[PDB]
RNA sequence: AGAGUGGCGCGGACGCUACGCCGCGACGAGUAGGAGGGCCGCUGCGGUGAGCCUUGAAGCCUAGGGCGCGGGCCCGGGUGGA
RNA sequence: ACGCGUCCCCCGCGAGCGCACGGGGUCGGCGGCGAUGUCGGCUACCCACCCGACCCGUCUUGAAACACGGACCAAGGAGUCUAACACGUGCGCGAGUCGGGGGCUACGAAAGCCGCCGUGGCGCAAUGAAGGUGAAGGCCGGCGCCGCCGGCCGAGGUGGGAUCCCGAGGCCUUCCAGUCCGCCGAGGGCGCACCACCGGCCCGUCUCGCCCGCCGCGCCGGGGAGGUGGAGCACGAGCGCACGU
RNA sequence: AAAUACCGGCACGAGACCGAUAGUCAACAAGUACCGUAAGGGAAAGUUGAAAAGAACUUUGAAGAGAGAGUUCAAGAGGGCGUGAAACCGUUAAGAGGUAAACGGGUGGGGUCCGCGCAGUCCGCCCGGAGGAUUCAACCCGGCGGCGGGUCCGGCCGUGCCGG
């Protein structure tokens, strides 16, 4: 008799995607070939992001895409964005890019065909870089869900800096006995 | 064209169109027409399955 | 386009059997009754499909040529070869060798044809 | 047996709601009843608009 | 979907998914809020304390047609108008002042949160925070009032 | 839009592009070797030392 | 993809005429059978009719369980019932 | 497994249902309870097998065979007539 | 321990062969018996003999129990739905989505369209019972000096950090200087997501003094600094449907 | 008067509903038969043969009940007559009987029947004995198809570019 604990013995993590869709997974299988193939860790992070769904990532933005691409040491230089890139409203000035992705909004397609921007899609840029030469390897900001404001401690706890599941927030919903001083206490 | 292979339609009986037939087909109110029709494009044996 | 449909025709079609862990295609152009991408004429551009005859005569080809993309029946071009398994075997192999068509499915040709040969020996 | 922290309501079902059952089955009917009385209508009045 | 359920995975238990000693019975609390004070304290006071008692005046015939006021932020100002009055306040060297209604949009508060480019335009609303009427007196622009 | 251009990922993967800079395939199997007792066999103990 | 041929529409009688017209995109969509499954698996659902059991059949009988003993297993039975 | 500038012949297997293949190692108890897979089975709906048969459809027995680690299936013999 | 043209402390290709204790069984050795009862029968029919062998479900820490119910068999037969949620998964568009109500055109009570039918829900802005308010700033001159005339930069800073960029140079052929391409690398940074803190801002309130404003010069209105409490800002992310727990 | 409700009745149509212990309790002379002094309670129950061609004729016996014939494709459908399941009883054949009975493992013996075994797969290449087939290397004529007419021509296409 060995004492093997065997609670930890398959890898919880996903081997294939839960999607089922013809043009993602030839993709999947592609880059399966080109993970295996190429030493570098590149393909092997672009292989993780396609194990990582649509609610493992979070939906980038337009204006933090651009205040990252204002930093410096990457002037002309293209960023592989594996998520979609959503249009963000608050923007004036626009210069050209080069951008790549799945999904581009509407808005944010005809902002970059009117800067005068080259829309292209994944096997032309793998054909560019195999191993990732001459890309920038970006993600989005995973903390900008509402359920983080859940996440947490739990309420009705002194120092609890989390928003409760209350049904209408108003004058009279939770705030007379554990709110006020007078009546009872407050925590 | 492989799907239609795999559904059973007789595709070899169409030799080159995704068919389309000039606008005198609503014209026709006969069945014996429609058949005569039917033997001209040779598309006769999908009907007959 | 190539690889696009061949997932969509492995799920469900009519020429394929599942029954006694049997899993295999009946297509015509797939030689030797085996489900794979490689054994496959319809979604590629190059095509050889060996089959018999009406008659017990030989061998009859059906060769694809470069215009046929949308094209079930003017693509393809039949023609008969009634001669010894030796020479029939040496002018299949000279099709697939000079011409340079398809030079992928050799030996599996030849062991289809001695066995279309082999059932149309008459019997004794 | 009340779970964690969630939200709270006052579910109505205490009273036999089995008995007032009062569900949508005629929704295309009452509008092809309508559409009918409305060309009904519009064929009374000859000279005069469908607003009038 | 019956077949997709774990009803037909357990058929061959005595209980179903219920445990041996104590099995699915009807009531073993209570119904619902029952007993709140004397023994669900310990679950309802540690998570949602607050609703026991009253609190503030007890205003009756409440509406919400008079309490209905929506805010508006200066740094989505130019989203509302299209991008030809964009070119045309770059294009006056002048400084013609662009009219930008907020009324037709649907807002009454000016608020001033994000960054404005440097060019005038004028804003008629009903109400105009003091920061916003700052950053509008430096940027350039009038504040037109409705009432 | 379509999510990819170029629909045909042999021709993708038997382009130079791709075929220039890459390792070769180690395709070579190699089974278990079956561990002979070297102080009952002679010649396996000569080549070890 | 962007690149159309160009399709020779034929005529009625079988033979080809000379009218030629230019290919559709619609024929260069992408195919998405999961959609397509999951809307003919919906609308295949929106054209039925509901049945029911009748409710009242059960409840008009009246009867009353006697309880343990009797020779009975617990079940409440039919009272009287010269039959 | 580099590249340049200078002193007789007409031949060679399996492979690749890439949701497939096998290579090298560790382990095999476990109720309640949780997770995954069933080419295990019943009855219905939309298509499909150029499906089946009065020269025997379905259902019932069997000292006959084999397929399975299993939920079960196939034909040999009797009833049987859609 | 075994030709020499090339550095001493010191007296870069030879051709063939036989057999193998050399990466998991072979024979290039054999013999019998078989057409009217013999040959094979593990699965299945019966019997004999050896070992083990308390009657299945419930209860409780503990049941085969002198604890409970059970004569046998065919058929039937016992976590289902709606509403509201917490989490996980799939699709669509995206600061938007949603026609679920209304109107227009046998199967088809199918289906298509509306956009001046988006009336309306949710959320991108919080804090107060309410009167209400509302979510950066910095640099340089005119002025030991407050207020304002001007210009410029702009959503904070530090540390740990995925992967890219540059490269002290290196990567062998009768000879040597010697070109672009390819691979690796001493060392140095821009620093992805994420974590830790210091921040700055808003709202209700306590303390402290001062500066401003006027068609309506006061028990007026605005502002500054340090704390306290906030389901806050720190540059959107949700909505509609289908399934499971 | 107008858009609102309908579970009973008057005429129908449709169904991813059920299929003789199911479905309305009642598919048939069903609130019918029946029970209670009464307000009341409340059942069981389909499938001959396509067609009755429903068995004439002989005999036993008082008749009941048998034994031969006839009809039909078949009585293998015999007046409670679609097919014929188990629990239960008996008969024909086989096995065992002084530690109720049976099962799990190891085999042993006898038969049930199955192997259509009882003179026993062969296949590629070379050579020889006598063979047969006007039959091959090689060369003209006609037809079809592919590599690439590198750098022959012109149209077509591009969510390409520059314009009128």
């Amino acid at each position: 008799g060995v004492d093997i604990r065997h609670n930890k013995d398959r890898k919880v993590r996903r081997k294939e995607p839960k999607s089922q869709d013809i043009y993602l997974r030839l993709l999947v299988k592609l880059y399966r070939f080109l993970a295996r193939r190429t030493n570098s860790t590149f393909n092997q992070v672009v292989l993780k992001r396609l194990f990582m769904s649509r609610t493992n990532r979070p939906p980038l933005s337009l204006s933090r895409m651009i205040r990252k691409m204002k930093l410096p040491g990457r002037e002309n230089k293209t960023a592989v964005v594996v998520g979609t890139v959503t249009d963000d409203v608050r923007v004036q000035e626009v210069p050209k890019l080069k951008v790549c992705a799945l999904r581009v909004t509407s808005r944010a397609r005809s902002r970059i065909l009117k800067a005068g921007g080259k829309i292209l899609t994944f096997d032309q840029l793998a054909l560019d870089s195999p191993k990732g030469r001459g890309t920038v390897l970006l993600s989005g900001p995973r903390k900008g869900r509402e359920v983080y404001r859940h996440f947490g401690k739990a309420p009705g706890t002194p120092h609890s800096h989390t928003k409760p599941y209350v049904r209408s927030k108003g004058r009279k919903f939770e705030r007379a006995r554990g709110r006020r001083a007078s009546r009872g206490y407050k925590n | 064209p492989a799907l239609v292979m795999s559904k059973g339609h007789r595709i070899e009986e169409v030799p080159e169109l995704p068919l389309v037939v000039e606008d005198k087909v609503e014209g026709y109110k006969k069945t014996k027409e429609a058949v005569l029709l039917l033997k001209k494009l040779k598309a006769w044996n999908d009907i007959k399955k | 386009s190539a690889h696009l449909q061949w997932m969509v025709v492995r799920n469900c079609s009519s020429f394929l059997i599942k029954r006694n862990k049997q899993t295999y295609s009946t297509e015509p152009n797939n030689l030797k009754a085996r489900n794979s991408f490689r054994y496959n004429g319809l979604i590629h551009r190059k095509t050889v499909g060996v089959e018999p005859a009406a008659d017990g005569k030989g061998v009859v080809v059906v060769m694809k040529r470069r215009s046929g993309q949308r094209k079930p029946a003017t693509s393809y071009v039949r023609t008969t070869i009634n001669k010894n398994a030796r020479a029939t075997l040496s002018s299949i192999r000279h099709m697939i060798r000079k011409n340079k068509y398809h030079p992928d499915l050799r030996m599996a040709a030849i062991r289809r044809a001695s066995a279309i040969l082999r059932s149309q020996k008459p019997v004794m | 047996a009340p779970s964690r922290n969630g939200m709270i309501l006052k579910p109505h079902f205490h009273k036999d709601w089995q008995r007032r059952v009062a569900t949508w089955f005629n929704q295309p009917a009452r509008k092809i009843r309508r559409r009918k009385a409305r060309q009904a209508r519009a064929r009374r009045i000859a000279p005069r608009p469908a607003a009038g | 979907p019956s077949r997709l359920r774990k009803t037909r995975k357990l058929r061959g238990h005595v209980s179903h998914g219920h445990g041996r000693i104590g099995k699915h019975r009807k009531h073993p609390g209570g119904r619902g809020n029952a007993g709140g004070m004397h023994h669900h304290r310990i679950n309802f006071d540690k998570y949602h304390p607050g609703y026991f008692g009253k609190v503030g005046m007890r205003h009756y015939h409440l509406k919400r047609n008079q309490s209905f006021c929506p805010t508006v932020n200066l740094d989505k100002l130019w989203t509302l108008v299209s991008e030809q009055t964009r070119v045309n306040a770059a294009k006056n060297k002048t400084g013609a002042a662009p009219i930008i209604d907020v009324v037709r949009s649907g807002y009454y508060k000016v608020l001033g949160k994000g960054k404005l480019p440097k060019q005038p335009v004028i804003v008629k609303a009903k109400f105009f925070s003091r920061r916003a009427e700052e950053k509008i007196k430096g940027v350039g622009g009038a504040c037109v009032l409705v009432a | 839009m379509h999510k990819m251009l170029n629909t045909d990922l042999s021709r993708i993967l038997k382009s130079p592009e791709i075929q220039r800079a890459l390792r070769a395939p180690r395709k070579k199997i190699h089974r278990r070797v079956l561990k002979k007792n070297p102080l009952k066999n002679l010649r396996i103990m000569l080549k070890l030392n | 993809a962007c690149a159309r041929p160009l399709i020779s529409v034929y005529s009625e009688k079988g033979e080809s005429s000379g009218k030629n017209v230019t290919l559709p995109a619609v024929f260069k969509a992408p195919i998405r059978p999961d959609i397509v499954n999951f809307v003919h698996t919906n609308l295949r659902k929106n054209n039925r009719q509901p049945y029911a059991v009748s409710e009242l059949a059960g409840h008009q009988t009246s009867a009353e369980s006697w309880g343990t003993g009797r020779a009975v297993a617990r079940i409440p039975r039919v009272r009287g019932g010269g039959t």
